[PDB]
């Protein structure tokens, strides 16, 4: 059974750093394509970030929004990808989703529950 | 980007009528492969997306029948012969020919109260 299970959200200031963690199983992890999609009430769904597999050489790939403060990365070893988010900015705000397509099947066939990241100086 | 288009925000039914949404992209979503990769995906409150439908009319594992897509090029379409419960939520309509991936805004399908 397909698991995916993010972590590591919580409210920071704007201007701070966070990193998110996605568990995985189920699935074969090396030559998948792993991939960061958020939520928020203001832009909706978005896509965030993708890293390729080794065949890719682990080509990263960000949405004009977070180039140069994020950072994607993933450990094949331990089946798990990861979301550094620098720089952090209010309109970064949302659910985080962790997913993923495989090259012949580009479609996002499964997400974790997300998790919640919420940038804000005052509430 | 390319820019998807849902129509209604909001769809009221009650259990058992029939339901139609709507999507539209700013640009032809046919492949150069000549696949076209227009998926919808349903999420119910609190929880996160679920693949419903990809490449347009293909059932994901799981889905039930009462459910059917169809469309092609720019416009696309997502029925449900007989709304149940399980089936409240809000559906997103996504396309993976172009990158960046992008969304529709999502078309809330609620009980009419
Ligand atoms: C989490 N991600 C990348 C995915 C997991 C499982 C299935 C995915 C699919 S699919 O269309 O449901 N599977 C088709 C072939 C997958 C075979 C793969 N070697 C496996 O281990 O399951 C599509 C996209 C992402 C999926």
């Amino acid at each position: 059974e397909v698991k995916l299970e993010e972590s590591g959200g919580g409210l920071v200031q704007p201007g701070g750093s966070m990193k998110l963690s996605c568990a995985t199983s189920g699935f074969t992890f090396s030559d998948a394509w792993m991939d960061w999609v958020r939520q928020s009430p203001e832009k909706g769904l978005e896509w965030v970030a993708e890293i390729r597999n080794k065949a890719n050489n682990h080509a990263t790939y960000y949405a004009e929004s977070v180039k140069g403060r994020f950072t994607i990365s993933r450990d094949d070893s331990k089946r798990r990808v990861y979301l550094q988010m620098n720089t952090l900015r209010a309109e970064d705000t949302g659910i985080y989703y962790c997913t993923g397509i495989y090259y012949h099947y580009p479609w996002f066939a499964y997400w974790g529950q997300g998790t919640l990241v919420t940038v804000s100086a005052e509430p | 980007d390319v820019v998807m288009t849902q129509t209604p925000l909001s769809l009221p039914v009650s259990l058992g009528n029939q339901a139609s949404i709507s999507c539209r992209s700013s640009q032809s979503l046919v492949h150069s492969n000549g696949n076209t990769y227009l998926h919808w995906y349903l999420q119910k409150p609190g929880q996160s997306p679920k693949l419903l439908i990809y490449k347009v009319s293909n059932r994901f594992s799981g889905v039930p029948d009462r459910f059917s897509g169809s469309g092609s090029g720019t416009d696309f379409t997502l029925k449900i012969s007989r709304v149940e419960a399980e089936d409240l939520g809000v559906y997103f309509c996504s396309q993976s020919t172009h990158v960046p991936f992008t969304f529709g805004s999502g078309t809330k399908l609620e009980i009419k109260r």
